[PDB]
């Protein structure tokens, strides 16, 4: 029906599978290294997309 | 050295858990369960603990 198939796009899996994924590259820029404060637990520094 | 198995072999590589004093006392144990067991590491004298 014209509807569902206007949103939703088909894609036929064999019933031999379970699932799809998605394998995703994604390009980053982040700045620096955990530096040290010399103590017991330590934050992350954000890495960052370059799209944003 | 092929009569010992000391004169050979050291770890240099091991990531041991050092402890410092009023610095990371939070990621191990507290000192009235188990005292600090002292561990021979290439040229280092440190002291190590369970992690919590």
């Amino acid at each position: 029906h014209e509807f569902a198939e206007l949103f939703y796009r088909t894609y036929i899996v064999t019933p031999d599978q379970a699932g799809f994924q998605l394998s995703i590259r994604r390009n980053l820029v982040w700045e620096g290294w955990t530096g040290e404060g010399l103590s017991g637990e330590k934050q992350e520094i954000s890495k960052r997309n370059i799209l944003q | 050295g092929l009569l010992d198995y000391t004169t050979l072999e050291t770890n240099s590589t091991e990531l041991i858990p050092v402890i410092q004093s009023g610095e990371n006392d939070e990621q191990f144990i507290d000192p009235s369960v188990l005292p600090a067991q002292t561990v021979k590491q290439g040229k280092d004298t440190f002291d190590t603990n369970f992690l919590k």
